[PDB]
């Protein structure tokens, strides 16, 4: 067993790549820089969470009634009303897409965020020592490609209700007059203006992305740095604290979702 | 080498002024969501939306920070 | 424009539909403009001054009392003579003296 | 850490599961909320004519 | 180093972890039968005795 | 070379003061605002209207930094 | 060479004060705009024309401070 | 190999702003929690709950910062 | 060459801390302005008189130091 | 002789930054517990169990600073 | 050449404090100075008096330190 | 020779960054036991048994660093 | 020799502190003067014999630190 | 160079970081001195003996600073 504790650390820090030309695994000890290597282990998490949520939820969707409360009837009931009830305030247009838009990004980020709360060693242990591979970690949001992603989908978003809702029309004028609204200043209005649209997706992205990896790098130190009796000791007051972030930052996420969005529309 | 010293500089000082302007911000604004909270009981739920709306603002140009202090620690260093 | 009532305990002093007015409270001279915020406080003794709607402008001598505000409607709840504790305190001892008598 | 293609199967996912959630499990449970409270609505309202 | 005291860390954390959870945030889901209760089951009873 | 090593510096230094200084002016902004929806329900509509008005205006030189923190660290490099 | 980066050096100095100046005194300032518009609320339209007057002033220095900073950073 | 020496130098700076950053950020909060509970005494559990969750906010940057440093101090160095 | 590079560090340094004192003394100094003009309109413009007279003395000190940043670096290069 | 020198030189800064962050958040915090000892005073072995509660969190992340400066100190030498 | 460079350095931290420090001081005490003008409008021209009396005081130091900086910056050059 | 000749910097960084934390945090700390005495001077020797209290508090932190201050002077250096 | 611009700039630091210090701590205490005296002007020659009594305390220590920069300056260097 | 030219620096540090924290710290403490000795014109000797038993704490940790700033100066360089 060759780990030392600063270069066990390090296999934490490394992903589990693939290579779309060959479908060939990027090992950890020589990673050249390629950004046409999907990282399977993000990926797989994020995908399986989001069809665990699907088919919980519209498994008994599909099969809702009117009468006597089920257990789990209620926990839907009760997360539907925490959405619904962000949304029936923040959002006043007619459009559908909201609603579904924020349940499935707060649940689904919640749940890769969710998994940090793992141990840290073991799931890492059957990807290596039993179906042989060379790498892993579990949680995606730690990634920054599907916080980017979802946060730049949100930028086209941003993009496609504004010009839906009010044209381009007056979407240059905006883009351009503000805020000093004088025409002397128009060329130097859109500079600053331009970057305040872009700084909304990429501060959502950058947000969450680095709560969860500061997060996961906290177990990390915990394993690596520390003996035993300490590791239990630090680790469950930090397990804590962290569940109090994870729920919040889901929330957050889906609230300035909405939010951006309807400063842009309404 | 020459190099690794100065990056981590770097990233020290954008995310320790980070710091400074999250944590402050959210102290100004939160105190007064308390004495809020405090003043008109029961409109907790209300000045709560209030009080994330605002603090999606606060955070905007500190997490910028944070996540390039990430970047360069961890790509560029 | 905000209808006012200067009001006392035996008379109503006056009364109508205001466009602003200047009033000595407790902290310091306040004007009350159309559709103004809440408010509540003690007033001192003096001239106020009222500008009524089509703007005549009037003096008011009060003796004191409280003044209140809300957005459709105002009122000043005025006192007849200075109110001080040292002149309470002189009536109560003219009763108590009485009593014995 | 680094930039990489990752980015773009995230995005097939983010619309899949919105898909499968705006079809298919929002439109029933909204509607199973609203019969639950429909009963509130329509119970008190009897009373209330009743009454009169 | 030793990686079977790691291990053992991670464990003994977990276990007094879910022990919290279990003690302190297991209650809240107490709140959801009340919100079962009040506004479901006697909503509905209400508006029963009321068509009758 | 040098040249890297100091202008990773140069954006760090540039990105982190503009983190405090629009950091905290929203915090302060923000505060009054939240206070001022406090008392009164009425006008949380129209108050949140004036703070966005303002908000721009907090913004506007921290995303000049912002801006020219990026550029010197992703074109000057 | 050693010239061109300690440049950039003074730039970023510059405007970034710069920023810490035109953020913090516009914070101070339209903090007691909005409690003013929050008190007298048909005056927002005239507080706000002395909102201005003053924002040139605040923002006077600042602006030298940034065309010192873009100047440093592009012209020298 | 003096690279060393710079890296305590760079955690010292990410822990001195971040504790700066956090220590006052709470006494801000704190405080007005405090006059608070001066007001309505009856409510400190309540009103504890609501501190809980603005402090989940206040805490989140300081804690990246000092995460890092930790790590930089004895796991790089 | 040498000599130069060093006083365009001079000129930052003045320029910078009469950047922020200039900026923050308005600031504070026209907020009391402002909170005067909300309890009477009519004399919103006497104490517009007065603001003007104390701001010349607000930013005296700070314009010596900015024109003499500006001698410096326009004129000793 | 330029190791063990900046060694203490990082003690310094990690220490000192600290010292500022636990005095100021504690007088901020104490100071709004004296208001509320002032308004109530039958009230304060209540407040007192409040403050030591809050007091705790303020100087955690300013003692594990010093705990790392004593550390440079005396253990890395 | 040192012997000639650095005392623009040092006359520019010098005329930078004392910018900060006679603006700041003279923010705080002309604000105070409005707020009384915005109760009293009689006494305007008592409290102006007092502010001049109080001015001259704020402004001892820092002219100290400007009238050295002009001369360290044009005498020893 | 500049290796001890450093640690006197060293510690005038530490001790001073310790004297302003422990003056304002004290000052504060105080205004507020001023204020309590003033509302209820009946009051005075509990409230002052209060500031006793929390003043040994508040210099904990400073007054350990001001020792290793001193250490670091008269021993090491 | 070399040794004699370094004079300058510890007397500038030391100074220009102390510009800071006793600008500032006169600001805060002088316009809780003028807001005392606004509330009672027939009580102006009491608080302005009040203000001179703790005013001499303020800037004792700022006094100190300009004349020892007077002696840096024009005696040792 | 070397030995003298630091040991002024280090003084400057020392002396002017007490300067700052000895007059701040008064500043806020006096100027509470004189709001309670505007509500309360009969307690001022009463306010007034709290105030240097307050008083002599906040300078009493400055004091240390400045008496061996003036050690350094004059015994050691």
């Amino acid at each position: 067993e060759n780990m030392t504790p600063q270069d066990y650390i390090g296999h934490h820090l490394n992903n589990l790549q693939l290579d779309l030309r060959t479908f060939s695994l990027v090992d950890p000890q020589n990673p050249p820089a390629t950004f046409w290597t999907i990282n399977i282990d993000s990926m797989f998490f994020s995908v399986v969470l989001g069809l665990l949520f699907l088919v919980l939820f519209r498994s008994v969707a599909k099969k809702a009634t009117s009468g006597v409360p089920g257990k789990f009837q209620t926990a839907i009931e009760l997360v539907i009303g925490f959405v619904n009830g962000s949304v029936k305030d923040m959002y006043h247009g007619k459009s559908k897409l909201i609603a579904p838009l924020a349940l499935t990004i707060f649940v689904w980020v919640f749940l890769m965020n969710l998994m940090d709360l793992l141990p840290i060693d073991l799931l890492p242990y059957i990807a290596e020592h039993v179906l042989g591979l060379p790498a892993l970690r579990v949680v995606p949001s730690a990634d920054v490609n599907v916080t980017l992603s979802m946060a730049l989908g949100v930028f086209i978003l941003i993009l496609f209700y504004s010009i839906k809702m009010k044209g381009i029309g007056g979407f240059t004028k905006e883009l351009t007059l503000q805020p000093f609204n004088h025409w002397a200043f128009i060329p130097v209005n859109l500079i600053l203006e331009g970057v305040s649209l872009l700084s909304k997706p990429v501060s959502l992205g950058l947000r969450l992305f680095g709560n969860m990896y500061a997060g996961e790098l906290i177990f990390i130190l915990i394993a690596g740095l520390l003996p035993w009796w300490s590791q239990w000791i630090l680790n469950v007051p930090w397990a804590i604290f962290h569940i109090l972030i994870i729920t919040l930052q889901a929330f957050i996420f889906m609230v300035l979702t909405i939010v951006y969005l309807s400063m842009a529309s309404e | 080498n020459l190099n690794m010293d100065l990056l981590y500089m770097a990233a020290a000082v954008m995310m320790g002024l980070a710091a400074i302007g999250a944590a402050i911000g959210i102290g100004i604004l939160g105190g007064k969501f308390l004495e809020g909270a405090a003043r008109q009981p029961d409109l907790i739920p209300l000045l709560r939306t209030q009080f994330f709306i605002v603090m999606g603002l606060v955070d905007a140009i500190p997490m910028i920070a944070v996540g390039l202090g990430l970047y360069v620690m961890f790509a560029v260093a | 424009t905000y209808h006012l009532d200067v009001v006392s305990a035996e008379q109503q002093m006056f009364s109508g539909l205001v466009e602003k007015i200047q009033v000595t409270g407790s902290e310091g001279e306040l004007g009350i403009y159309p559709g103004h915020a809440p408010l509540l406080t003690a007033i001192k003794p003096g001239m106020i001054r009222i500008v009524k709607q089509h703007g005549h402008e009037e003096f008011i001598y009060l003796s004191g009392g409280i003044l209140e505000v809300q957005p459709g409607n105002v009122t000043v709840l005025a006192d007849t003579a200075i109110r001080g504790q040292d002149l309470d305190e002189a009536r109560a001892m003219e009763a108590k003296r009485k009593a014995e008598e | 850490m680094n930039l990489n293609a990752t980015i773009l199967g995230q995005a097939i996912a983010f619309v899949l599961f919105v898909l499968f959630a705006m079809k298919y499990v929002w439109p029933p449970l909204m509607a199973a909320i609203e019969k639950r409270q429909k009963e509130i609505a329509d119970g008190l309202a009897s009373a209330e004519r009743a009454h009169k």
